[PDB]
């Protein structure tokens, strides 16, 4: 019975990972997030499939592991509603990954989208960071 | 029982119908004017 | 990655990696899934031990990928290993999709089941039996009595109208969604047919629906034969009954075709 | 459950061939407990940190024998446990040593993208010290152009060990690439100084570097191969995939879309 | 409506009509003033 | 009741996608 | 967190330094290549040079036995094929949009 609960839970556990973000462990959250993603994505499309994503790739960056494999194959690529919110960062770390292992060309238009995707709140915490990269990125493109 | 099965198959259909009743809605109306 | 060591040759090295990659699969698949190839190499050899395990351990890799298909070849070459049915969502998702491929291609063989088909995989079969026999003791006959009709299958539908139900309820409401819904004759007949013969079966001969079973497929010798033996009851009450609800629906032809029964 | 490890010859003469033993101490510590801990039995070292040295010491005696699939799964295990757990000893003494040298065989082998993808993973180490690791690094920053008189200099200089097993792959891989590459530097080159630039020296070794390839010589001259100029000059290529772009521009032009 | 809220590192420690060129600022490195140049310059020959 | 709820949704799906192909003519008719 | 991205940037430092270098000039000796990009040896200027001949980054020729380089010229672009896939690229943006 999810024909509201499930986009009341996003904001939930989304919050939750923040709780754990500022304490104590982030592995388990992990394991509990891995779960949580097939838990879902099965019961035909309920989305998630965007916030469970950027959070589990929030801190497996974090961690400095740069795995890619299951990035490359995720079916969650495509949930096509995100409010444009969720959009902005999901792209900026799919580009940061693809740009880390020696791919410039692409990484260019896919983070400049992401980050001309950003709203107009005053509020540039992020677009601090994207900037950043996004000039990096092209001095090393040719 | 077996109610769960039914209940994804009967619920994947209702969730598709949605869309295509909206895309028609539209198109309706052109012909019309 | 543990596989790794799955490139040695030893069985208990196997025995030991299998055991701990089916018990951290869930949270790896991606990354086991660039070499699964190589467990499906373990399955190949008859030779090896322990055989069946890989495929469990392959299944759960595949369903992960969506690869349901593959997932369902594995499952059925795990075998026994599925006798667990009763919690995991895996199984559950599994043994649907097995459900979906088997009613299909039931109705593709609805056409004829000579018709040269991919032979039937006893293991298939029987798990779809068995979840519908557990569909049967969990007293949900509601979804067997429907069920019953995608497999394309008459006896096990001969069989379970009787069950727990009362009979006469669950033959009629069968009965009505047949006429009402189904899409075919080459079926409809077979299922009316079947089916209707209880009512002669049935202790209390319901005559009144048989003539219009025996109407909407025509068979006068039949009806005249059932009307024959009602004549012979030496009651015309129901033998009344009977035959001036038949004129009220059946054919001219048809009556000038049983006229010729029932006069010789 | 004995220090069947601490019978291991070693000392200046380890030339038996260990593996023998060495196959039924893997079996045995596999067989005993904890091969990966996963997270179970906590603050027991003896089958952890032993593990450690049955397993540097199986990848140098790897690294010696030349069996590179072995190398490659000891090289996986040890950076397993390396990594995994924290709650351990500083292991050390061989850590960056070890990590050294996997970079080196990844760079050895002409892979790239794990070499920076690697490269991660190490807090700030790479200019911080170990220089067990800034050798890595530099030896491809050289290699990334064409700065190779720095190359053949660093390789008579490993402070680690003789690593003479990936620099002499490295060795023919910039052989064959310079070989590659003089082909359309320029016009003309003279032999001594086509032996010269080539670090070998004057052997049939030349001779036969040239018979492999073309390279006919002259008088004390080398012919340059010269072509460039078979692609222009051509439209019917053009001729079909620009008719081809034409009829794509008015498909979605004046249809319904 | 205008929910507008990012998460982590808002940071910092809180015009020109004329399209910028890069070129302006290369001999912002040096060169003061062509003069200075020129007057320091000449006099050595 | 459980098995409707397959059946009629079976119909709709049937009877919708019939509803665009009268449109799409129509409309290609029209200017005509 | 970085340090690793620029970390690697000498390479794009060289490539545009000998890439202003060639369209500068037109004949130039590297006996002065070397001081101008501070290589501190001239020899292996030659090697970065040859390299950049490799990708195409300039088609210049050179005289390993005098020591200077002559670089090629090409000029007209306009009748190359190049400015009508430029065109293209963005008359299908300026459709789609």
């Amino acid at each position: 019975n999810r024909r509201a609960l499930d986009l009341v839970a996003a904001k939930c556990y989304y919050y939750h990972a923040r709780v754990y973000e500022f304490l104590d462990k982030l592995d388990v959250v992990r394991s509990f997030l891995h779960a949580r993603l097939r838990t879902a994505t099965l019961r035909h499309d309920a989305d998630g499939q965007a916030t469970l994503l950027n959070l589990l790739l929030r801190n497996y960056l974090h961690y400095s592991l740069y795995d890619q494999a299951e990035k490359l194959v995720s079916k969650s690529v495509f949930p096509e509603q995100a409010n444009n919110n969720e959009w902005a960062r999901y792209l900026y770390y799919t580009g940061r990954i693809k740009a880390i292992q020696l791919e410039y060309s692409e990484a260019r238009r896919t983070m400049t989208n992401a980050l001309r995707k950003a709203p107009q709140h005053t509020a540039v915490g992020f677009k601090q960071t994207v900037h950043k990269l996004l000039i990096v990125v092209e001095l090393l493109l040719g | 029982g077996l109610r769960q099965y039914y209940l994804s198959k009967i619920e994947e259909l209702q969730l598709i119908v949605n869309d295509k009743s909206q895309n028609l809605r539209r198109l309706q109306a052109q012909r019309n004017e | 990655g543990i596989i790794s060591l799955l490139d040695e040759d030893e069985p208990q090295l196997k025995e030991f990696a299998l055991h701990k990659l089916n018990a951290v699969v869930n949270d790896f698949w991606a990354e086991i899934s660039e070499s699964v190839d190589k467990i499906e190499v373990l399955y190949e050899d008859e030779g090896f031990r322990s055989r069946q395990f890989a495929a469990l351990v392959a299944s759960k890799v595949f369903y992960h990928l969506g690869a349901f298909e593959e997932s369902l070849n594995y499952a059925l070459g795990a075998g026994d290993l599925f006798n667990v049915n009763d919690n995991s969502e895996y199984v559950e998702t599994i043994i649907a999709k097995c459900i979906d491929h088997y009613t299909k291609q039931c109705v593709e063989n609805a056409d004829l089941p000579e018709g040269e088909k991919k032979p039937i995989d006893q293991r298939l079969e029987g798990i779809v039996n068995k979840m519908f026999q557990r569909c049967l003791d969990d007293h949900k006959y509601k979804q067997a009595i429907g069920i019953a009709l995608e497999t394309r299958r008459l006896d096990v539908f001969e069989k379970t109208i009787l069950e727990s139900n009362d009979v006469p309820g669950m033959l009629a409401y069968s009965l009505k969604l047949c006429m009402s819904l189904m899409q075919n004759k080459q079926f409809r007949n077979k299922v009316l047919r079947v089916l209707v013969k209880i009512y002669m079966n049935l202790e209390k001969p319901d005559f009144i629906n048989v003539c219009q079973c025996l109407i909407f497929l025509d068979d006068p010798q039949a009806v005249s034969d059932i009307l024959e033996k009602l004549v012979k009851e030496d009651n015309l009450l129901m033998a009344y009954q009977i035959c001036f609800d038949l004129y009220e629906s059946a054919s001219q032809q048809f009556l000038s075709s049983v006229i010729q029964n029932l006069r010789t | 459950m004995y220090e069947q490890l601490k019978g291991e010859w070693n000392r200046k003469s380890p030339n038996l061939s260990k593996c023998g033993e060495e196959l039924g101490r893997l079996k045995l510590v596999l067989l005993e407990l904890n091969f990966l801990p996963t997270t179970g039995t906590k603050l027991t070292k003896q089958q952890l940190i032993l593990a450690r040295d049955i397993l540097e010491i199986g990848a140098q005696w790897s690294i010696l024998r030349k069996d590179i699939p072995s190398f490659e799964r000891y090289m996986a295990q040890l950076k397993c446990y390396y990594f995994d757990y924290k709650e351990q000893l500083p292991e050390s003494a061989y850590m960056h040593q070890l990590l050294g040298l996997n970079l080196l065989f990844l760079l050895s082998q002409n892979r790239v993208a794990e070499f920076h993808t690697e490269l991660e993973r190490l807090p700030a180490k790479d200019i911080q010290t170990n220089v067990y690791i800034k050798h890595p690094v530099s030896l491809e920053q050289y290699l990334m152009e064409g700065s190779y008189n720095k190359v053949f200099l660093a390789k008579g200089n490993i402070p680690a060990e003789s690593y003479t097993f990936f620099i002499d792959i490295l060795l023919d891989t910039i052989r064959d690439e310079i070989a590659g590459c003089i082909e359309k530097a320029y016009e003309k080159i003279l032999f001594t100084e086509a032996t010269r630039i080539l670090f070998f020296n004057t052997p049939k070794k030349m001779t036969d570097y040239a018979k492999k390839r073309g390279w006919v010589l002259g008088p004390n001259n080398y012919y340059s191969f010269a072509s460039q100029q078979q692609k222009p000059e051509d439209t019917t290529i053009p001729s079909t995939e620009l008719a081809k772009q034409v009829i794509e521009y008015a498909r979605q032009l004046e249809m319904i879309v | 409506m205008s929910e507008k809220k990012q998460p982590v590192d808002l940071g910092l420690l809180e015009e020109d009509n004329w399209d910028d060129d890069n070129v302006e600022d290369d001999f912002s490195n040096q060169l003061r003033a062509e003069l200075e140049k020129h007057g320091y310059k000449m006099e050595t020959s | 009741d459980l098995y409707s709820r397959y059946k009629k949704l079976q119909q709709e799906l049937e009877f919708l996608e019939v509803q665009e192909e009268y449109i799409k003519d129509e409309q290609k008719n029209l200017k005509k | 967190g970085t340090y690793t991205l620029i970390i690697r940037l000498r390479h794009n430092v060289i490539k545009t330094g000998v890439r202003m270098i060639s369209l500068s000039y037109s004949r130039i000796s590297l006996a002065d290549i070397a001081q101008k990009l501070q290589l501190d040896s001239p020899e292996d200027a030659e090697f970065i040079v040859a390299k950049a001949i490799r990708d195409g980054v300039i088609e210049a020729s050179i005289n390993h036995e005098k020591g200077y380089v002559q670089s090629k010229e090409m000029i007209d672009i306009y009748s190359t094929r190049e400015p009508q896939l430029a065109f293209h690229q963005r008359i299908s943006f300026c459709l789609d949009i």
